[PDB]
């Protein structure tokens, strides 16, 4: 129980710098995409090709 | 002619009349929910008048999805509940709408809940017992005809088994019929009673009205003057005989004290209604006898913190005249009907109104009885062989005492297969007599167990 | 087999923030994009039209609707009895 | 009206006499909000839709302000129409998964 | 792993989908806050206990209606509120969604979760105060809920469709019995047959966030987490979540039940209700009655517990049970709550902190509580052992101030003394430690059958944990056989005393002594 | 202004504790008798206030500052403000120094020092007043050496007091010189809610002004149900709605900042402090009852005479169990501290 | 632009403002006091808004001196409170300006006193024991490291000789930071600590917050929220655990019952505002540990007549992970510190966390007492001779229990004159392991009484 418990602990570690640094990337590959989409969205509110 | 909602907070709501047109007080009126998943007809109880056209009322059912500017129409009548022999076996709820087939009754004539009690000259001059037939009853605790009996007790003591038992006494005795008020009762009891009386098939001649706890605190209160309207109707019109049940009558005192609250008027001691005493009156002084026909009443009573003082108790214990307490410790004995024969009371016990010699002999079984529960101490901690021959002597009287007042009473008959004794009063009293004077000790328990009357005390113990 | 739901929860907690973070850019920049187009009067009153030619395609009129009651209903006599009165007396009274 | 005032608010009141006055007129007012002024053709579009909403002809008040940054809103009675540009982004901002 | 393409596509779909239906509506204004309600003016069409919605995202319940302006009390984020605010109405009366997916979810009372875990799969959506099953569609209660306490199964047994409360002070293990009875149904659970499953939702009302978590990882120990929703309402959610917690539960639980499931609802805490409720009734100006809750609060714990019940085979026979817990001041059972729930429920276990100190954990005082089903919430082989079970320990109660005397007192009663001692050693039993019927119901038989009466006192616990083990080591067909038959068969009982003896003779006393 | 002193045209006074939209609630502070409806008020451009000084030392006064005994007029230093706040964490020193009452059971077992407040609580005649007036009768002896560093100057506020109690204290005094140095505050029973309810602040008032100057002064309130009493009757006069028991909602105010505003201040405001000794009159000898346990809360220690002790000869009767003080064997000399140091636990067991 | 006074009541004040400039709930308003020795600026927070533009508010400095029609200017935010390293050995009043050296908090960052409580995806349960080295509290009621602790107990029970010992005992020792609110505490007290706080040189990373019983109930309510924005600060923005306490959190929801009635909300039972557990839950819910960021909190709670029924404890009681619950009635038998055995409760004590031999020392010590306290009635009247040879065995037992469950704490030096003790867990469960199993029934009553540990048992016993 001790053993098993105390490598969850140091998997979520793992995780995190997994995680965080995907994140990292992603969100700049994002970047991209949310400047064409936020032009489809105001096409949406306004009823135009803006 | 029609009015307007006007307000609306929690169960209580007022209405607004065109100026002729306002209603007087206890009429009901109708008003529409149509809220798709709510879509009711709400009925509503008229309390007060506010004056401006406006009256105050309180609803039968949940206000819940009701809007503001509703048209709300005036039935011209109070609450009315349907009278007639086609009540009896079906299952109403306060309102006079039935719970076993929805729409039924609406060709019978409806009367109104509210109502006056009899008027002074029409009332019986003295009290008259009332033979039930039941051993234990009719010697310790003797029922008064037109009066109203406490009850006692819970579930795992027989209670059910009793109320079946007293539906088939006044059916088969007296061509009597039996209403059953349920007063805020569970809604699985109300199932459960409900299949039990179908199963003992005495649901045939009783009308059940179901006032469930799921329901506003308008209809817990007005379910009990419901109930002793078609009490009320076999009495005067059908000229029966009639066993009203109460389960139970605290419950009739808490929700007029929640209506009374809604209403925001002053709670008085211990936060009841300010109308508490006469709230009562209006309903038990209707109980009662008139031009040789009556009203019987069994009612269950809760105390609150086992106290008889607190107002609704000691409201409730100022009407009844009988007080009948069931018992686990006479029960587990196999004693049916489990009536507890020293706790139990009743104030027609008295040589003026029950002969000279049953008194004697009632008193003569409440000393036995008491003799042997004083004893039972000693023989549970130090056994039979500590005692002397005086006493030994008396506790075997007691136990065959104690035993006798057991009867198979004829809701047992679903059961036991054999038909349910009715002794003579004059029978019991001599049984009694000749048992406290020891005529009987020979003969062992096992020949007084759920025997009935004296000569078939004599066929089982020439049987065993 | 929690470790795994733990690890599953802070991807979960990541793909949640990227959503709507990207979302929260994607409308302020469509608020900069329109606060452009709306800014000469030539948006404006298009904008008004397209709503305007919405309103006729919206549902015709569905209400008939468009002072305690023993004072509303002295209020409608009064009205009355004005009503009668002026009407003769109206161009200098 | 402002000699015998004897509680109410000056603004509620002269805006309750303008209710009361077109009331009397045989028509209804809504009021309306806008960045801008409408024209006149537009401002004849308007009333021609609003007698279709409505049974009574309805007059408007042109309440100008720069919040509703594109399109206007309509209020008439108790009920409202949420037309504004800026209510837009508005329910874009918390609509928003 | 992570990636652009679901990220793109979620924000797409929605942009993609964003529009207003622009509907004519009626709207009110604020005129008045404080404290956690706010009146409304206008909305003539508003109906009682709609959701109206404020400009900042909040949410209020419109409970009263005035001549001139709505009450509404104010769901969660009520510092966001301003007078000259525009009110919108939602077309609906309080709704929640429900459906499968809620299972192992931590929510809200308004059915959003809370857990941090993502959105739920809602299945279809119920309002909060549909009609309770009336008294024609319902059945006698008949099939047991196995709590998995000897001191519950054996003496107040609880039959699927009851209302059993679970009154008592605190920290005298209310909360730990009704865990230990959710924990206990992973032993049906785990078996396809949807009669066998019971599902279990526990409404926590008003504790703090960290408690609610504690219960949450005991659950997940245990594995319950598979069949169990938590409806969280903790003390700093605004006076009108804590009012709407016990309703939520209800309604999720309710579309389980007319689906054919079973289902058990656990409230925890019903005095947390009651004055939450008070709260919101006060601030709305409504009359006080006695202890100052409203007039009202018997129908409100009774509208929320009487949608407990059994359905019948019509409605595809469902049920769902209900074990309310409530919190009594000194052990007064005669304040305004108790005594209101006392009269609504079926059953009443009485827990006594003076019992829990004297050792008998869990402190159920099995001379005062109840239960109005009885039997028919046993299954036969339990019948058959604890029909005499509370007649000994009423005896034993009696009897208890001659242990200073035992020599002197006649041996017919001794014996009873002896008997009564061990059967109270015989119902302690350690938190987390459900019994399986097939268990308990052999634990029982030890103590009525008398096969215990040569154990010494102290050694009673350790002797009933040992022979449990042993049987369920070397001879499971004892319980394989109790379990399939739900009856203790002759050939059973002679089996099991002759493995009682053989066990016997390979244990020992805590003073060194043999026990044959 | 809110509390300010208005002048009705009898030439009494009344305070303005409500300022609603369009009216001034008032409360009278003298014989109301004399007020008829739509005469004349005049504001006094002053928040409530009394005069004090040592002037004061031997006389009796109305809670105004004026004098009743009849020995003509009081030749006040200043006014004072009744309300300025209580001296905050920075300026408070720790009690260091005794205060002694010459009673064994008090001075050895629960002692009393400068700075501390005392509650002298109990039932009727159990010896709460005597207790009291043998401390202001005790402290003589220093009061001969002249010196300010050591003479203890004395306040008796009698509250609800009937005139021939106050009259017998006074002469009770006199019988050991205690006029010397004391002064008494007269609120006694026949005035008006008013008087009754500020007692106590203008005891505090002219306590305050000797504290600040540097010198040492005791407070004696007998008794504070009187007043809590006094401002339940003004508080419902004023149709505010009472809280628990009747009792206005914030009747721990009353109490709070009338008994914070005395303890030992720093050497760098004169290091003077105030001692003060509350009496409470418990009903049916319960210690656990509303004001009683405020009391209890807001003082630093009790003297809990109990009727059962004080028959049987225990006299005084001080509960030796329930009995405390929280500042303890701090506030003894060393002497007192070596041969007592455990007495209280000892009888307590 | 600015709002003016309308009506006063006390500590309440009605102001108005312009159309359109009414300020939100819970913003800081200012006004004027002009008159000599009252002269100051006075803050003033928003409570409700009346409509019809005005707003009611709760005045934090008194509200003497102040005149109707004055003006009152919208801060625009809520209090503030700096926050900061710096804020670390310096003393503040609610409204957190420094008592000991005016205006130094000006240039600091500032937060809001009032935000929601952390989310509760953020929160895990905590089960690390914190050692204090008490006897009774180790044993019966053992703290939490990153719980929520409170001692409860009637007026002058000694709580505040408790707090100032528990101080004394685990802040010492700590390598993080702490904090403590004087919320309506005695003002002698809060100077008592902060000079012991500078005698020792534990002030170097101390927060003290003082909003002491002489002031209105507007600080008295904010102080709590205030240093608790302070602690929050110190585990959100930076991580290093702190202790938390706080002295008395009773006054918090007097001073709410003290303002209620003249906000015109109708009173509840015994007098307190309707809003007390909402009102209460979200001051108590921000003072968790949230994951990796530990708050260990110890907080004190008054008990209004004695009495645990009273609902402010009653609610408090919710929110708990050890309870160490002081009583009169073992104050009266002079046992200090007076907690109550019985009564006080922990939730780490499970023998899966405090280890078995734990578990049963403290379960036996519970047994021993409470059939002690059960017998205390018979042993009054009847006498301990009557008894049973194990029932009088087990009262020797329980007296001596009693008697060493007390101990000579460091803070009890002016009560006692002896210096303190600290006594380690192992000792302390090997002492009453002994001692439940007799091996100390040979030695006098006296001799447990205020000792400490076994060695200090020992001297004790050999100098009677």
């Amino acid at each position: 129980r001790a053993q098993a418990s105390g490598e969850v602990a140091q998997t979520l570690t793992q995780a995190d710098q997994q995680l965080s640094a995907q994140g990292d990337q992603v969100r700049s590959g994002l970047e991209s995409s949310v400047d064409g989409l936020s032009a489809k969205l105001a096409s949406r509110i306004l009823g135009v090709d803006v | 002619t029609a009015g307007r909602v006007v307000r609306i907070t929690g169960p209580v709501v007022d209405v607004e009349f065109p100026r002729g047109s306002v209603p007087e007080l206890f009429n009901a009126l109708h008003a529409e929910i149509t809220f798709g998943a709510l879509a009711k007809t709400l009925t509503l109880e008229v309390a007060q008048h506010l004056g401006d056209s406006l009256v105050r009322c309180i609803s039968m059912q949940p206000t819940d999805g009701l809007v503001r500017g509703v048209e709300v129409t005036d039935t011209g009548a109070s609450i009315s509940v349907p009278v007639g022999d086609g009540v009896k076996g079906h299952v109403f709820n306060a309102l006079g709408d039935c719970l076993d087939d929805p729409g039924y009754g609406k060709d019978f004539e409806h009367w109104s809940i509210h109502r006056k009690p009899p008027a002074f000259s029409d009332l019986e001059p003295r009290t008259e017992m009332l033979e039930t037939g039941l051993k234990v009853v009719d010697l310790l605790t003797p029922y008064v005809r037109g009066g109203k009996i406490a009850l006692f007790g819970g579930a795992g003591v027989g209670k059910t088994v009793l109320i079946q038992e007293m539906i088939n006494r006044i059916a088969r005795n007296f061509g009597g019929t039996s209403v059953f008020a349920g007063v805020g009762e569970r809604t699985r009891e109300g199932n459960d009673l409900w299949v039990e009386l179908a199963d003992a098939n005495v649901l045939k001649d009783t009308a059940l009205v179901f006032g469930q706890m799921d329901e506003p605190p308008g209809t817990r209160m007005r379910v009990a003057l419901s109930a002793l309207t078609m009490a009320e109707f076999f009495r005067d019109e059908q000229g029966q005989d009639v066993l009203l049940f109460i389960d139970n009558i605290f419950r009739f005192t808490q929700a007029g004290s929640e209506v009374s609250t809604l209403l925001g008027r002053m709670p008085s001691a211990v936060g009841y209604q300010p109308t508490l005493a006469d709230e009562m009156g209006e309903l038990q002084e209707r109980i009662t006898s008139t031009r040789g026909r009556s009203i019987t009443s069994m009612q269950a009573v809760y105390v609150p913190a086992d106290d008889y003082t607190d107002p609704a108790p000691a409201t409730t214990f100022a009407h009844l005249d009988a007080t009948t307490e069931l018992s686990r410790a006479v029960f587990s004995k196999g004693i049916f009907p489990a009536v507890d024969p020293l706790a139990s009371s009743s104030t027609i016990l008295d040589p003026a109104i029950v002969g000279d010699e049953h008194y004697r002999v009632a008193q003569e079984v409440i000393r036995i009885l008491q003799r042997y529960k004083d004893l039972q101490d000693i023989i549970a901690i130090l056994g039979i062989d500590e005692l002397s021959e005086e006493d030994k002597q008396l506790v075997n009287r007691a136990r065959r005492i104690e035993r006798f007042l057991s009867q198979n009473m004829m809701a047992a008959e679903q059961f036991t297969g054999q038909p349910g004794s009715t002794v003579p009063l004059k029978e019991t009293i001599e049984a009694f007599d000749k048992l406290t004077k020891g005529e009987f000790d020979h003969l062992p328990e096992q020949a007084f167990f759920l025997i009935g009357g004296l000569d078939d005390l004599a066929k089982k113990a020439e049987s065993l | 087999a929690q470790g795994a739901q733990q690890i599953q929860l802070m991807r979960q907690q990541l793909i949640r923030q990227l959503r709507t973070g990207l979302g929260a850019e994607a409308v302020n920049k469509a608020a900069e994009i329109v606060r452009a187009h709306v800014a000469d009067p030539q948006a404006q009153s298009a904008t008004v039209d397209r709503f305007l030619s919405e309103l006729e395609q919206m549902a015709p009129s569905s209400v008939v609707i468009d002072l305690r009651a023993a004072s509303r209903q002295s209020l409608a006599a009064l009205v009355e009895k004005f009503d009668s009165v002026a009407g003769g007396l109206d161009a200098d009274g | 009206t402002v000699g015998l005032l004897r509680g109410e608010r000056a603004d509620e009141a002269v805006i309750d006499l303008a209710e009361l006055a077109v009331s009397r007129r045989g028509e209804v007012v809504a009021h309306v909000s806008a960045a801008a002024e409408l024209s006149d053709a537009q401002r004849t579009r308007l009333t021609e839709v609003l007698s279709r909403i409505y049974g009574r002809p309805v007059s408007v008040q042109l309440h100008v302000d720069p919040e509703l940054l594109g399109g206007l809103s309509i209020t008439v009675g108790d009920e409202v129409i949420d037309g504004s540009i800026a209510s837009r982004l508005a329910a874009a901002q918390t609509g928003l998964p | 792993t992570i990636s652009a393409a679901d990220i793109e596509g979620a924000i797409e779909d929605y942009v993609s989908s964003f529009s207003a239906d622009t509907e004519r509506e009626e709207i009110g204004t604020v005129i008045d806050a404080g404290d956690g309600i706010a009146h409304v003016e206008g909305l003539p069409s508003v109906m009682t206990q709609e959701l109206l919605e404020f400009p900042g995202g909040v949410l209020g319940v419109a409970l009263n209606l005035d001549e001139h302006s709505v009450g509404a009390v104010i769901l969660g984020e009520f510092e966001k509120i301003e007078e000259g605010q525009q009110v919108k109405r939602t077309g609906e009366v309080l709704s929640v969604p429900v459906g499968d997916a809620f299972l192992g979810r931590v929510v809200n009372p308004l059915g959003q979760p809370i857990d941090g875990q993502g959105d739920i799969a809602a299945e279809t959506r119920r309002a909060l105060e549909l009609q309770a099953p009336s008294v024609v569609q319902r059945q006698s209660v008949s099939e047991p809920l196995q709590t998995g306490i000897k001191a519950i199964d054996a003496m107040t047994p609880i039959g699927r469709g009851q209302r059993q409360l679970i009154i008592g002070d605190r920290k005298t293990g209310k909360t730990a019995v009704c865990v230990d009875t959710i924990l206990n149904q992973r032993e049906a659970w785990l078996t396809g047959d949807p009669k066998q499953q019971v599902r279990c939702v526990y409404v926590a009302i008003g504790q703090k966030g960290t408690t609610i978590a504690s219960v949450k990882r005991a659950l997940e120990e245990g594995g319950a987490m598979e069949y169990t929703t938590i409806v969280a309402a903790p003390a700093s959610d605004a006076a009108g979540f804590k009012w709407l917690a016990p309703y939520t539960g209800s309604a999720i639980g309710q579309h389980w039940m007319y689906n054919g499931k079973h289902v058990l609802i656990v409230f925890d805490d019903l005095s947390k209700q009651a004055d939450a409720y008070r709260a919101i009734s006060l601030l709305l100006r409504r009359p006080p009655g006695r202890e100052a809750f409203p007039g009202d609060v018997f129908y409100l714990h009774s509208r929320l517990l009487e949608r407990c019940a059994k359905l019948s085979d019509e409605l595809g026979g469902g049920s769902m049970t209900g074990l309310p817990i409530i919190e009594t001041k000194a052990n007064d059972i005669s304040a305004f709550i108790p005594t209101n729930v006392i009269s609504i429920t079926d059953g009443q276990c009485f827990l006594e902190s003076d019992l829990f100190n004297q050792g008998v954990r869990p402190a159920i005082n099995v001379g005062v509580s109840v239960s109005r089903v009885g039997g028919a919430a046993q299954i036969k082989a339990m019948k058959e052992v604890a029909g005499s079970l509370r007649l000994d320990l009423s005896q034993y109660r009696e009897l208890e101030a001659f242990a200073a005397f035992a020599s002197d007192l006649d041996a017919a009663s001794k014996a009873q003394l002896d008997r009564g001692a061990r059967l109270v050693e015989l119902l302690k039993q350690p938190q987390y430690s459900p019994l399986a019927v097939e268990e308990q119901v052999v634990a029982i038989f030890l103590g009525t059958q008398g096969h215990l009466d040569s154990v010494p006192v102290e050694d009673v616990q350790r002797f009933e944990s040992e022979l449990l083990e042993h049987v369920k080591a070397s001879h499971s067909d004892i319980f394989d056989g109790i379990r399939e038959t739900k009856k203790l068969s002759e050939e059973a009982e002679e089996k099991l005393v002759s493995v009682i003896n053989e066990f016997k003779k390979g244990f020992q006393a805590s003073d060194g002594s043999s026990v044959v | 202004m809110t509390q300010e002193l208005l002048e009705f045209p009898g030439g009494v006074l009344g305070v303005a504790l409500n300022l609603d939209e369009h009216s001034v609630g008032a409360v009278i502070l003298g014989e109301f008798e004399k007020i008829e409806e739509g005469q004349q008020v005049k504001r006094t451009g002053e928040v409530l206030s009394v005069p004090v000084g040592d002037a004061f030392l031997g006389r009796v006064v109305n809670p105004l500052g004026q004098p009743i005994d009849g020995q003509g007029d009081i030749a006040a230093e200043t006014r004072r403000a009744l309300e300025l706040q209580a001296p905050s964490v920075v300026q408070r020193q720790s009690v260091s120094e005794p205060l002694q009452t010459g009673i064994k059971a008090i001075d050895a077992m629960t002692p009393i020092g400068r700075g501390q407040r005392q509650l002298i609580i109990g039932d009727r005649k159990t010896g709460k007043t005597a207790v009291c007036v043998d401390t202001i009768l005790n402290q003589r002896e220093a009061w001969l050496t002249g010196d300010p560093k050591q003479q203890v100057r004395c306040v008796y506020v009698a509250i609800g007091q009937k005139g021939t109690t106050i009259a017998s204290v006074k002469r009770a005094l006199e019988e050991g010189g205690a006029m010397e140095y004391t002064t008494i505050v007269a609120a006694p029973a026949s005035d008006a809610a008013g008087f009754k309810w500020l007692a106590p602040y203008t005891g505090s008032a002219i306590g305050q002004h000797w504290m600040y100057n540097g010198k040492h002064v005791l407070i004696v309130f007998d008794d504070l149900s009187k007043q809590a009493d006094a401002y339940r009757a003004i508080s419902l006069l004023l149709r505010r709605p009472p809280g628990r028991e009747a009792f206005p909602g914030d009747v721990f105010y009353l109490h709070s900042r009338l008994l914070e505003r005395c303890a030992k201040l720093s050497d760098e405001l004169g290091g003077g402090s105030m001692t003060g000794l509350p009496i409470i009159e418990t009903k049916a000898n319960d210690i656990s009852a509303f004001i009683p346990t405020n009391v209890i809360s807001i003082t630093d220690g009790q003297c809990f005479l109990e009727s059962d002790l004080f028959n049987q000869g225990v006299r005084p009767a001080i509960n030796v169990g329930v009995s405390v003080s929280r500042v303890g064997g701090a506030a003894q000399i060393k002497a007192m501290k070596e041969v007592a140091g455990s007495l209280r636990l000892d009888l307590s067991q």
